């Protein structure tokens, strides 16, 4: 998402309660827009929680940071989607799945999207990969979906750490495999010039 | 000045022209540079030619004991590596191409003329050598430069050499180091005639203010390409050929010890040593690879 | 793990303490520890290396080989049925159930590679346990049992950069 | 020069074209219509070398014809793009950038 985003925001801060409510209802039934840490963060949005249209808020909530088995759980309190909103939540679904796992069995999908059939799944993936959401291939006979690449979706202001978490665990892994090659370098001068002075002390006992 | 090398003096070629200080000294040209872009588009050609040869002319300049080479272009010939002086079959394109280049402000003539030994080493064969010393003869001052893109890719270093011969009758003097390459069989033969009636010359590179900053400009994005190079198996081919020569210069060192050339053996361990080190090297990059990208997990 | 550093301290007197022959429980927990490793050919050597005079005094010792000639013939059963049978505490009884465990593993390990399908009988005698213990714990480990025919089905189950540089140190020099 | 190049490069096609300076402008539209009458939608590729920035001075263009008060007209769209993969470059490259044991 990109356009939507200044699209909506120019809407967010020029809307009320009811509309802001509906406006819910408008973005989260739109293609393209996957992500809506922007707008969940307003505080035109903020007054909707714990007031008259809090489920919105919730819908909202598990659009931005759940997945679908958490929608169906909490269905009850939760207004109704369209088949369209559910196939939107289903695919933000595979992306946490994808964002835990590279290869992912259809069963983890099937259960986890609660699908009946292997091409409902397929279309589903297929949907999402023409919506720019996932990149990757399906494999037929072992029954996976191989991920190349997935989109972030999930802001998570306190859980942030975590990703910092990874990327020293990476950095630190470069600083390791730098030092390494000092090292090994190194030792590749070590021999040789050793050897050359060897070999050095051997042509000088050829004069003997 | 970086930039200075790019001024074309065309009166002070005809004076070095009209001079002829090669003709008092047949070791009068010693150093050879060659521009980013000429080596660029040298290697670039010879790895689109595959493991077949291919050759071009080179567009330059002389300066004092130095051969200079701007440029180049392929000539769109056959027989390269078993037609004595098959450039000649290029002639009428040569003087087009160079016309229309003149069009467009390439204003530096012909130095000399590339060509490429897929897998087998940077030398002149005897081919190679009459077509140089034919070269020496008509259009001198002229230069051949032999690259090898397969020993590039699969060593991490240009494999390239400037060489230039003698005349017939002429013999060179006393010192002559000759740094050693692995010579396949099918061409070593031909190597050991041949290897004394040219020389190499020092060959050095340059490049612009404005190459200087665009390449390192590019290499903050380029960096991405160097660690993920797959070197092993883009050429594969070459370490198994390799391999298989060895196996028979292997053969030819049995047969020595056999009953009763200095040292095969020697010489077919160094070869194997190389081609090895090479694979090793190749594994090393692969292994910085998986260091880097999958040992990181969650 | 700790049976291994006892070994090699009996290892060590029995040739240390001796004037010519060694202590008689050193030669019985040496014993057991070469069945424990099913080093065979340590302990047959061992046995014939004992003198008559410990062999008759010692019955116990005697007890042990017993053992050590079902584990030579292969015979599981009389491998379980010869551990159950001496007592001696402290000294031969604590490591004589960790052959037990040992010999269990190994049989255990044996019938999970060599067999594809076999007798529920024939399986709880080559473990020792008896039938309905056996076949529950296949059970629960994930072996494909069939009744009737009382067939069970088993289930078959720098670090790097420093070595290559010292390959290439080799080769190039 | 295409009856030349195609002798040696046959497998090669014109794509489009290069010129230099800084963002596009209307003599490059003039320019781009004229390599249009060449080839169907040849790309546009524009060098800065006089960039007072830190970022590669290289943009490639697509044109676009486009209607803007009942006047149809040509401008250029911005296209993203990537480096060679090629090995032999990448050494050679490399080897020019740097310019100075096996291991
Ligand atoms: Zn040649």
């Amino acid at each position: 998402t990109g356009q939507n985003q200044e699209q909506f925001l120019l809407l967010a801060k020029s809307a009320k309660g009811a509309a802001l409510a509906t406006l819910i209802h408008q973005v989260l039934e739109a293609p393209g827009v996957y992500v809506f840490g922007e707008l969940l963060d307003m505080p035109n949005v903020r007054e909707l929680a714990e007031s008259d249209f809090a489920s919105t808020f919730r819908l909202l909530t598990v659009f931005a940071y759940g997945t679908y088995a958490d929608y169906l759980a909490e269905a009850r309190n939760l207004p109704p989607l369209t088949e369209a909103q559910k196939n939107k939540l289903r695919h933000l679904s595979v992306v946490t799945l994808a964002a835990k796992v590279k290869c992912i069995p259809y069963a983890v999908l099937l259960e986890a999207l609660a699908l009946r059939n292997v091409r409902q799944l397929e279309d589903l993936v297929i949907e999402a990969v023409y919506a720019d959401v996932l990149r990757g291939s399906l494999d037929q006979r072992n029954q996976r979906l191989e991920v190349d690449y997935s989109i972030g979706r999930d802001i998570q202001r306190q859980d942030l750490s975590a990703i910092a978490r990874t990327l020293q665990e990476w950095c630190v892994g470069c600083e390791v495999v730098l030092s390494g090659i000092e090292e090994q370098v190194s030792r590749a001068n070590q021999h040789k010039e050793q050897q050359l002075g060897l070999k050095q002390q051997i042509e000088s006992e050829v004069a003997n | 000045s970086i930039d200075e090398i790019y001024k074309y003096d065309k009166k002070q070629q005809q004076e070095i022209l009209a001079a002829k200080p090669w003709t008092k000294d047949h070791h009068y040209f010693k150093y050879c540079k060659i521009s980013a872009l000429a080596l660029l588009k040298m290697v670039m050609h010879a790895r689109s030619g595959g493991n077949l040869e291919v050759m071009g002319l080179m567009l330059g300049k002389v300066d004092g004991e130095t051969m200079i080479i701007m440029d180049s272009f392929a000539l769109p010939v056959e027989g390269t590596e078993t037609r004595v002086n098959a450039q000649a079959a290029a002639y009428e394109y040569m003087a087009a191409y160079i016309e229309n280049a003149k069009q467009v402000g390439r204003l530096e003539n012909a130095i000399g003329w590339y060509h490429s030994h897929p897998g087998y080493g940077c030398w002149l064969s005897g081919i190679d050598v009459s077509t140089q010393m034919l070269n020496q003869q008509f259009q001198e001052p002229f230069v051949a430069v032999v690259i090898d893109p397969t020993r590039t890719i699969s060593a991490g270093k240009v494999n390239l050499g400037a060489f230039r011969t003698y005349p017939k009758g002429y013999k060179p003097p006393d010192e002559g180091p000759s740094e050693y390459q692995t010579i396949p069989l099918n061409k070593i033969e031909d190597f050991g005639v041949h290897c004394k009636q040219y020389y190499a010359l020092e060959v050095s590179y340059f490049k612009s203010s404005l190459d200087r900053k665009l390449l390192e400009l590019l290499w903050n994005k380029y960096w991405v390409n160097t660690l993920s190079s797959s070197s092993l198996l883009t050429n594969a081919d070459y370490t198994t050929g390799q391999v298989f020569d060895l196996s028979e210069k292997l053969e030819q060192s049995e047969a020595q010890l056999g009953r009763g050339s200095e040292d095969k053996l020697a010489k077919a361990t160094r070869d194997s040593c190389k081609t090895t080190i090479e694979a090793i090297h190749g594994l090393m990059s692969q292994v910085i690879k998986d260091k880097l990208f999958n040992q990181i997990n969650i | 793990f700790s049976f291994k550093k006892l070994l090699d301290q009996c290892e060590n007197q029995e040739l240390e303490a001796p004037g010519g022959i060694a202590t008689p429980p050193v030669y019985g927990q040496l014993l057991a520890l070469y069945l424990l490793h099913n080093d065979m050919n340590n302990a047959r050597y061992l046995w014939k290396r004992i003198p008559p005079a410990i062999k008759s005094a010692n019955s116990e010792l005697g007890g042990i080989w017993s053992v050590g000639q079902r584990i030579w013939q292969r015979d599981f059963p009389g491998i379980y049925t010869t551990i159950n049978a001496h007592q001696w505490s402290e000294t031969v009884q604590p490591i004589m159930e960790a052959l037990r465990d040992a010999t269990r593993r190994r049989a255990f390990a044996l019938v999970s590679q060599a067999y594809t399908s076999i007798i529920a009988d024939d399986f709880a005698a080559f473990v020792g346990l008896p039938v309905e213990e056996a076949v529950k714990g296949i059970l629960e480990q994930g072996w494909q049992a069939d009744s009737t025919t009382r067939m069970v089905l088993p289930r078959k189950p720098e670090q790097q950069l420093a070595r290559l540089t010292d390959y290439v140190a080799f080769l190039e020099n | 020069k295409e009856e030349q190049f195609k002798q040696v490069f046959k497998e090669l096609e014109f794509l489009g074209w290069y010129t230099t300076g800084g963002p596009p402008d209307p003599s490059d539209i003039h320019v781009h219509k004229q390599v249009c009458e060449i080839i169907e939608s040849p790309l546009f590729l524009k060098l800065n070398p006089m960039t007072k920035h830190t970022d590669l001075p290289v943009s490639v263009f697509e044109s676009v014809i486009d209607i803007i008060n009942g006047e149809a007209t040509m401008l250029f769209a911005e296209l993203t793009y990537t480096l060679a993969t090629e090995e032999a470059e990448r050494i050679g490259v490399d080897h020019v950038a740097r310019m100075t044991s096996t291991v």
